[PDB]
DNA sequence: ATCGGATGTATATATCTGACACGTGCCTGGAGACTAGGGAGTAATCCCCTTGGCGGTTAAAACGCGGGGGACAGCGCGTACGTGCGTTTAAGCGGTGCTAGAGCTGTCTACGACCAATTGAGCGGCCTCGGCACCGGGATTCTCGAT
DNA sequence: ATCGAGAATCCCGGTGCCGAGGCCGCTCAATTGGTCGTAGACAGCTCTAGCACCGCTTAAACGCACGTACGCGCTGTCCCCCGCGTTTTAACCGCCAAGGGGATTACTCCCTAGTCTCCAGGCACGTGTCAGATATATACATCCGAT
């Protein structure tokens, strides 16, 4: 690509790379650091984001709201195979549990 | 006379207020001295920020949710609807937190 | 093969419906190099502006966009000496369904409104966003050199 | 000095949250269960708070601390910072 | 003023803009966004560079942040962010 | 009744229809220019730009992705056009 | 006339036989040819160091053992001794390999 | 040389034994093929991060190293064979 | 103290401090490493290893062995209580199972 | 060729300081030495993630001593603060 | 409650073999002395936010009662699993041969760290209006005793 | 199989308020240009161990028959949670007031990194002998049918 122009948009990104190559340039991960894994490692960040917020959205507005709440966002994630068990270990505040009453509770 | 509802159509009704809405379920002065009182066994004259207070009690009460649906389930495979200490015996002992 | 017989009905769409103030074709034996004119749009500081442009289609089309430069000089926060162009639509949103007139015709409104918000030169952008009535002489003045 | 705080997690507390746990029906000696376990998980994280606070030369237990020593158990917490 | 604190908030929005323009988000939604980033920036560069010590290594490559992104994230979702970063890569390059 | 060779058409390919793969905003594309277009460019529909990578991950697992339907429909009316491929 | 046991006797005498000893209760070749149907089913034209194969199989039979304790536990719970693979699928829940 | 339905070697009396050992005094009959599906579906999950290991460092053997550290990775340390 | 011994001798330690601060400095832990950690962490090595040895030998000596091996470093560390969860996910290789029966299986009187 | 090295002879000469007629096994010896190196990983990588959080650049042996706090159970972690603090203040002087 | 076989497990003795503990050469990593500079320790000031108190109002908790449904014990059936024996299978062991790939050494070239100047991307503070919370009334839908 | 009455939940419309979205000023961190030491990529050579094949024992697996004891369904009893009404307790909200300690800034000094020289600790290799495994023969504990 050409230069003069800045680096997120460079690749085609929105998140910073020059923020994530400092950040791994400062973490004490390596002696050294590569120029073009900042680039990866931001689109890896900016797809899963994107990804989760599509859901997000998707589900704020089956509610008829216009508006993420972390019940949306559980909501989300709890209902996406791959999501959930990317994130199984963690704990969304306020966002509640998935509907779910075992078969035999209910009356005959 | 007067209307009475059958034992098991009123929990039921529990079950699917509680299971859609978000907020917690637990007196937060009550807790907050409880944690107060944990902390002063562990160090004396400490403070709290409220922030500090309400991520334990978000954590608690998952936690407490989270094994309660564990020991239904135990409860469950025994062929019961209620649930005993044993079924939250068996869910904390398979789960590894007591062994 | 996929890619000649995708250009040869884009080429018949553009002749059977010639888009107003631009027109394209190909210059060189092949299909892949194509030069195309563009006039200036009558709500802009180029009145009556000529401008020569050339195209290389890539190899895999129309999953990656062509490569658009200009062979004359304007002024523009988004293109460059070299006169490459600075659109959204070339480099990163380009979806295969897109045609060659919907670019060029995109190119027309980008010269109506230039985008200076992502600019290829930022002087430039600069320069044309301090004022506008400042530079729209100079405008002109660039418009004399070579559109016109 | 604060002491029997236990009891204020009543015995309508632990109902809405076996309620919201999916129970149906509960039997009348699972509410000291509760609270021991409930005893027992809130002693553990604790202490590693004000560990974390300890080392830090401070005196309040910040919303980090927790979150550090929820990390640290297996337990992440989304929505406090970090 | 308070001392300069960073998160990805703005980043956050303009993805949340691209995918729905027309729906917002609230703060806390937005703090649970940011905790999200992070715990996965730390998961994704912490596990790539043991695999750089693993190898004898003392630089983190591009490959081993695509290694790293295939152990960690699950069988649908690493096919498609190698496929993300390696095109992100491929942009910036050339 | 019978749908005709007009609404049998890829967008990209301007061809004949083969191993149909129908989008959730009902934009029905060929396979190899799915598969091309995810790949390369955006992993968005080519017209109305909508994201529909969830869906892509949802029904690649479970195979999924070709529509039966109009595929079906569609094999027994063009044997000789998709021969000719 | 003849001597035979009630059922139930060599059953523990198996379970203190097995107990007491350390070795490996699967045979190897099997196991090397599972392992090595699994990895070209991953990627084509694989080498395995021996030690490789070993570390899998006691890895495997450790994690046999460990799960088929949870499932005596479980059947153990509904007031039963055979394990069932009810048992197996609630102690597998329980502890979050499927959920 | 393909190698086909191999997972028939773990035996019935080979379960057995493992039961034995964990302690079962009495099996039901129907819990072999549940070993065994088990049993794939974990070797499935290890020996795929154990052949990732082995490609990234350009190799063509599955060292031991490598299965200690895809078990690390999962949740399991294992003492004995390095690390 | 006299500052001419050994680095681990000054200490009164056996194992090694000099490697110990190599492996902390090399690790990609901290820009900078303070001069007591590797004691410190030395120390504490030593103190795990020599409780571990002394059950493993109790256990070798009840079964009238003289030499410590796998089978008595899993029957030492699961018999006990702090080290069996300080090691609760780890897995002894040849270590075996603890012996145990549960009473609702054993024969009825 | 090339040199590895392991944590055997330090094993072996606390292994004689506690039991002076005992002796231990090849697999054996690797376990230890496995044990070893976890326990090293374990309480660095702590430390580092204190040192981190503080927005400190080094490593001193408070750092280890609240690593130690933080892992070690109730009375292996007491006595193991204990021995560390003494090597600690036999070595200053 | 034993008593007798009958079977399995435990105990004592010869022996022999291979792995563990020790000894030797040496070389590479750790110890010792010196210099430079930035990190962290200490003191001082600001002001934020944590603790404590009071009054009201009312939502949530505590207590008592009547009763229906679920937990638990007891019986009977039959069917699946345990034990034992004869037979078929392929695991295990030893031995030999071959070569593919892991491992080590030597060059050297391009990629990444470091430093100085500079300016625009992003953070903090303010402002405003619309999305969502809340109140009140009506329509829709399970729920249950009675047929 | 159903009809109807009492009760819980969902829709709809109108009012209000506070927080989310956007703008403005500014400062510091990311960018660009240039230089240099070394990390690793490539080529070549060694040689170790992973793979394949063959033959012989014999140990574990397999298939079949008999019986028994355990799982599973059914019935009965009773007592213990559940739904509901009345009363008591203290949680929650708004408000005011004080001061501890979290957070920032400036100065300084001393602890640690980097460099060079040197030498001995521990690593690879070789060797001898005794601890434990194996085979063999008694001694005793345990189980089951039968009185
Ligand atoms: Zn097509
Ligand atoms: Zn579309």
């Amino acid at each position: 690509s050409a230069k003069a122009c800045t680096r997120s948009s460079r690749a085609g990104l929105q998140f910073p790379v020059g923020r994530v190559h400092r950040l791994l340039r400062k973490g004490n991960y390596s002696e050294r650091v590569g120029a073009g894994a900042p680039v990866y490692l931001a689109a890896v960040l900016e797809y899963l984001t994107a990804e989760i917020l599509e859901l997000a959205g998707n589900a704020a507005r089956d509610n008829k709201k216009t508006r993420i709440i972390p019940r949306h966002l559980q909501l989300a994630i709890r209902n996406d195979e791959e999501l959930n068990k990317l994130l199984g270990r963690v704990t969304i505040a306020q966002g509640g549990v998935l509907p779910n009453i075992q078969a035999v509770l209910l009356p005959k | 006379k007067p209307h009475r509802y059958r034992p098991g159509t009123v929990a039921l009704r529990e079950i699917r207020r509680y299971q859609k809405s978000t907020e917690l379920l637990i007196r937060k002065l009550p807790f907050q001295r409880l944690v107060r009182e944990i902390a002063q066994d562990f160090k004396t004259d400490l403070r709290f920020q409220s922030s500090a207070v309400m991520a334990l009690q978000e954590a608690c009460e998952a936690y407490l949710v989270g094994l309660f649906e564990d020991t239904n389930l135990c409860a469950i495979h025994a062929k019961r609807v209620t649930i005993m200490p044993k079924d939250i015996q068996l869910a904390r002992r398979i789960r590894g937190e007591r062994a | 093969h996929m890619a000649l017989k995708r250009i040869n009905k884009e080429l018949s769409d553009l002749a059977r419906d010639p888009p107003a103030q631009i027109s394209a074709g190909p210059v060189g034996d092949d299909m892949f190099h194509w030069q195309a004119t563009i006039m200036g749009p009558n709500d802009s500081p180029y009145q009556g502006g000529v401008f020569f442009l050339t195209i290389h289609f890539p190899t895999d089309y129309p999953f990656k966009p062509p490569k658009v430069a200009f062979t004359t000089r304007i002024y523009h926060p988004n293109i460059n000496s070299n006169g490459s162009i600075c659109l959204d639509i070339l480099r990163s949103q380009w979806s295969p369904a897109l045609t060659i007139s919907k670019v060029l015709l995109s190119i027309a409104s980008l010269l109506d409104d230039p985008n200076p918000d992502d600019p290829k030169v930022p002087e430039i952008a600069r320069i044309y966003k301090t004022d506008r009535d400042k530079y729209n002489r100079i405008s002109r003045e660039w418009t004399q050199k070579y559109a016109m | 000095v604060l002491r029997d705080n236990i009891q204020g997690i009543t015995k309508p507390a632990i109902r809405r949250l076996a309620r919201r746990g999916g129970v149906k029906r509960i039997s009348g000696l699972i509410y000291e269960e509760t609270r021991g376990v409930l005893k027992v998980f809130l002693e553990n994280v604790i202490r590693d708070a004000v560990t974390y606070t300890e080392h830090a030369k401070r005196k309040t237990v910040t919303a980090m601390d927790v979150v550090y020593a929820l990390k640290r158990q297996g337990r992440t917490l989304y929505g406090f910072g970090g | 003023k308070r001392s300069r604190k960073e998160s990805y908030s703005i980043y956050v929005y303009k993805v949340l803009k691209q995918v729905h323009p027309d729906t917002g988000i609230s703060s806390k939604a937005m703090g649970i966004m940011n905790s999200f980033v992070n715990d996965i920036f730390e998961r994704i560069a912490g596990e790539a560079s043991r695999l750089a010590h693993y190898n004898k290594r003392s630089t983190i490559t591009s490959r081993e942040i695509q290694t790293a992104v295939r152990l960690l994230l699950p069988g649908e979702l690493a096919k498609h962010a190698v496929s993300e970063g390696t095109k992100a890569v491929t942009k910036y390059t050339s | 009744a019978i749908p005709s060779l007009s609404e049998c058409q890829c967008g990209i390919c301007m061809e004949i229809l083969v191993e149909p793969v129908t989008l959730p905003c009902n934009h029905t594309l060929c396979k190899p220019c799915f598969q091309s277009t995810v790949e390369k460019a955006s992993l968005c529909c080519p017209f109305c730009r909508r994201r529909v990578s969830s869906w892509t991950r949802y029904h690649t697992r479970r195979n999924s992705l070709v529509n039966v339907e109009l595929w079906t429909i569609i094999q027994k009316h063009y044997p000789r056009e998709c021969k000719l491929r």
